[PDB]
RNA sequence: UGUAACGGGGCUAAACCAUGCACCGAAGCUGCGGCAGCGACGCUUAUGCGUUGUUGGGUAGGGGAGCGUUCUGUAAGCCUGCGAAGGUGUGCUGUGAGGCAUGCUGGAGGUAUCAGAAGUGCGAAUGCUGACAUAAGUAACGAUAAAGCGGGUGAAAAGCCC
RNA sequence: CCCGGCGAGGGGAGUGAAAAAGAACCUGAAACCGUGUACGUACAAGCAGUGGGAGCACGCUUAGGCGUGUGACUGCGUACC
């Protein structure tokens, strides 16, 4: 026989909220894509996209170690020409915190229209509360 | 009978035919490397 | 209830009335094999090895067709350097049908 | 000043897609005449909001 | 019933003409000829001779009917080329394709 | 003897034109084109029948890996548990099981964990 | 090939490949690269391989019983009638004969029929030993053949 | 017209023009050649 | 030109050092199935097998074995208007070049087997010839002396005639 | 006979065994150009395939879960000489 394919027609996925309180950035971070891509699944399929959706909140009260909170620096170029732009990450956690926990996992999904279809079930607070409570998001400790 | 004779078993040998194809053995260059004076029409030395 | 058995070369996971296709056996067409190495009966209670092969299971499967599978192309092409070789290949296989699988 | 790779037939396509001609879109009857024309024009008898014109 | 008419070897290259055949194409008969009275193509004439060519051909070589007609099928295929000779400059010359097509109007009232 | 070569010819032509059906532009339409592409597509198909075999391993490996750390144990030890346990089933099969019987799964994680121990 | 040896483009500038003659073999319209010329085709059989390939394909015909040997083999007007009767008589219908002193009577009733063919025993050759079904020999003709053949 | 234009191809190719590139088309070719000396 | 000297995220260990046990990992080795070469060996003896060992990446190049094409003999035979060659599909088959059967088109030739001879196999030569694309419905429509209107003819008039 | 400009071209009728044998005439390939149908394709980067592969449409098929077409998504992959 042939081994099993998940069909992404029947596939079922749950909803999950995490409270991103004095979680390291990355540790954090590489859970959450292990659980978008479908990783934790024993119907993992790698052109299906089998994972959870995720609720993240408290983004800004996210913690990082050593002078990452000053040093780490975020680049981004915005195609004219020089416009090579840095902010920080205190810069960040300021102006979009969101920006912070959806760039980390946005780089550690795999990169394609099947990743960017991960990342539209990872949903980023900054605060406490999200409109999703008719999805009852179970409490995922992690 | 004529359709029943038939050649001794390693009289007829086959005959180099040489330019045609790569499974051949030999297309080419023809069994004559690559350039020089011996891989050329006419080519070679004297005795 | 179903049972994964060692078979030529690989494994396989199978119930019964089921038709699996496996290496070529050297049996006649409606002969009866029987494979005596089982490595797993689950039924709705599991039965597996701790020393492998299962010691009171077996396998009997009836041999339904010995054939040959399809065709494949094998392309040997070295770019730039005047070589090809093509070839071709069609494996043996044997159509077996499990007849009974015994725990 | 000129091409380097030969365009597809399907780029070709592409590029006619707007060369599309539209239709008239209806054309409008006389009032008098009860005869068709292009809105705003006269008729192929002379004709133009129900009276009659050039005549020849 | 399918009726025919073509107007083979037209002095039009068929992508002008095929302008028009896509006007006019799937419509009712005399909605076809209302689209191609005022069209202001050189393919409009043409398409319209071969159209009215197969609207008489339903309507005497076989059932009558016109109201019912409709345009099931149009399609302009190539026809040949005549290769002429354009001269350019520094005394060069060109070949010039004048091109023809081959028109066909398939109506039917199913 | 004059030999003309249109018959047989035009067969090699087609041979190969009809192994490449479906390709996009040229390569299905002109023989030139069509050549390379139908052997670019032999070297490639014996390639990824050596990488089916790579890529359906990592498959299971890592369905078995979803599975047992679902039931508390992480691939590596349920794979040197199962070794140490004596069991011989392969990893198409374990993964097969993972999927289909998780039950039978969780009784294959523990004899992996009772002689781990 | 009926041209000229004039170089029908400059060697450079044109950009064009480079030709030096219109009758090129590359060309159409132009000369057989290795055209062929008129060839003899014959072989030398040394004497001893004759007369041993015939002493080989005579054996065969005694053996495979292909061999007929009559007393006297002529007939009595030069009809083909009587010849096609004479055969159909003895049960052959694709046959060599070969008689030791050429008949002129059955030369010209043989020479109509198309599977049938007279010779002198002196012009016996091995494609029609093997091509005929049967042959028939004169006892003067089968003398004359062991005179020759040794 | 077939005739012409198998003699109206068979225009340049006993030519002798250097300036000219193939006899015809004008170029910058004698500068180019000269400043690469 | 833009982070731009970890591949990247990101990491205070996911860094380094020391020890250890796991696991992943190749076309390596093993398992199962198949083919071929070279030895050895008991028969079979003009060779195949119960075997058996071992080998099979390959350019220039050497050696061996084949397939197809056209033509001659076999052939005044054998297929063929109940339908040939050719063309275009499908199915089966061989390790391959290939082979075989058959639907539709075609409308009169084809040729087994075993030999014989080669204008015997093309993707390249700024190859030769014909056809057809591409740019592309693009530049242009050949003095910047200049046209406007009425009427006629006509199926149709900026251009013809008045 | 009909459309058409007493055209070109066509549609019928008729001859013909056959006029997609109609004089642009035996066969009628390929490039190239179309019309119709099934599938895909308007948030997605690259020798355009290949390994996997959902879905859809046609045929089956004593539902046997196959075959053909397409091919979302995904691993690998920089033409030939």
């Amino acid at each position: 026989m042939k081994t099993f394919t998940a069909k992404p027609e029947t596939v079922k996925r749950d909803w999950y909220v995490v409270d991103a309180t004095g979680k390291t950035l990355g540790r954090l971070a590489t859970e959450l894509a292990r659980r978008l891509r479908g990783k934790h699944k024993a119907e993992y399929t790698p052109h299906v996209d089998t994972g959870d959706y995720i609720i993240v909140l408290n983004a800004d009260k996210v913690a990082v170690t050593g002078n990452k909170r000053t040093d780490k620096v975020y680049y981004h170029h915005t195609g004219h020409i020089g416009g090579i732009k840095q902010a920080t990450f205190e810069e960040m956690i300021a102006r979009r915190p969101e920006r912070v926990i959806e760039i980390a996992v946005k780089g550690m999904l795999p990169k394609g229209p099947l990743g960017r279809a991960m990342f539209r079930k990872l949903k980023v607070y900054a605060g406490n509360e999200h409109n999703h409570a008719a999805q009852q998001p179970q409490v995922l400790d992690i | 009978r004529l359709n029943t004779l038939s050649p001794a078993e390693g009289s007829k040998k086959a005959g180099k035919r040489l330019g045609r194809g790569i499974g051949s053995g030999l297309g080419k260059t023809g069994g004559r490397g690559h350039k020089g004076q011996k891989s050329r029409s006419g080519g070679g030395v004297r005795r | 209830m179903y049972a994964v058995f060692q078979s030529g070369g690989k494994q396989h996971r199978v119930s019964e009335g089921q038709t699996v296709r496996l290496e070529k056996l050297d049996i006649a067409t409606g002969e009866t094999v029987e494979f005596a190495e089982v490595l797993m009966i689950a039924n709705g209670e599991e039965v597996k090895i701790g020393v492998p092969f299962v010691d009171g299971g077996v396998i009997k499967a009836e041999v339904v067709a010995h054939g040959r599978g399809e065709k494949v192309k094998i392309v040997k092409f070295r770019r730039r350097k005047h070589y090809r070789k093509q070839q071709g290949h069609r494996q043996w296989f044997t159509d077996v049908k499990i007849t009974g699988i015994s725990a | 000043a000129v091409q380097q790779n030969k365009p597809t037939r399907s780029k070709r396509g592409m590029r006619r897609s707007h060369d599309a001609l539209t239709a008239v879109t209806s054309l409008s009857v006389d009032k008098t005449s009860g005869e068709k024309h292009l809105r705003h024009h006269i008729t192929a008898d002379g004709y133009y909001r129900g009276r009659k014109v050039i005549a020849k | 019933m399918e009726t025919i008419a073509k107007h083979r070897h037209a002095r039009s290259s068929a992508q002008k003409v095929r302008l028009v055949a896509d006007l006019i194409r799937g419509k009712k008969v005399s909605q076809a000829l209302d689209i191609l009275t005022y069209t202001n193509k050189k393919a409009a004439v043409l398409v319209k001779k071969v159209l009215e060519s197969a609207i008489a051909n339903a309507e005497h070589n076989d059932g009558a009917d016109i109201d019912d007609l409709k345009v099931t099928k149009i399609f302009v295929d190539e026809g040949p080329s005549m290769k002429r000779i354009m001269p350019r400059a520094k005394g060069r010359a060109d070949r010039i394709l004048k091109r023809t097509s081959h028109i066909t109007v398939v109506v039917s009232d199913r | 003897a004059r030999v003309k070569r249109g018959v047989i010819a035009r067969a090699r032509h087609k041979k190969i034109l009809k192994q490449a059906k479906g390709y996009y532009g040229a390569r299905s339409r002109v023989y030139r084109v069509a050549f390379q592409a139908v052997i670019k597509a032999g070297q490639y198909a014996y390639r990824d029948r050596r990488q089916r075999k790579r890529q359906f391993r990592q498959l299971w490996i890592a369905r078995i890996n979803a599975a047992a750390r679902q039931n508390g144990i992480s691939y590596s030890k349920f794979i040197n548990g199962l070794k140490k346990a004596s069991v011989e089933i392969d990893r198409k099969i374990l993964a097969d099981i993972a999927v289909f019987d998780k039950v039978a799964f969780t009784a294959l994680v523990e004899k992996a964990k009772a002689a781990l121990a | 090939v009926t041209g000229s040896g004039k170089k029908p483009w400059r060697q450079k500038g044109t950009g064009r490949a480079r030709s030096g003659s219109i009758k090129s073999p590359i060309w159409r319209s132009g000369g057989v690269t290795f055209a062929a010329r008129p060839q003899d085709h014959s072989q030398k059989v040394n004497k001893k391989m004759y007369r041993g390939a015939l002493k080989s394909i005579l054996s065969e015909l005694v053996r495979q019983d292909r061999l007929i040997v009559v007393e006297k083999f002529s007939v009595e007007a030069p009809k083909t009638k009587l010849l096609a009767q004479k055969l159909k008589d003895m049960a052959l219908e694709d046959v060599l004969i070969i008689t030791g002193e050429l008949d002129e009577n059955l030369f010209l009733a043989a020479r109509n029929l198309h599977k049938v063919d007279v010779r002198d025993a002196t012009g016996i050759d091995p494609v029609s030993l093997i091509a005929f079904d049967k042959v028939v020999m004169t006892a003067d003709a089968v003398k004359q053949v062991e005179e020759m053949l040794a | 017209m077939d005739i012409n234009w198998r003699h109206n191809q068979s225009t340049f190719y006993h030519f002798t023009s250097d300036h000219r590139i193939s006899g015809w088309k004008e170029t910058n070719a004698m500068y180019v050649a000269l400043n690469s000396q």
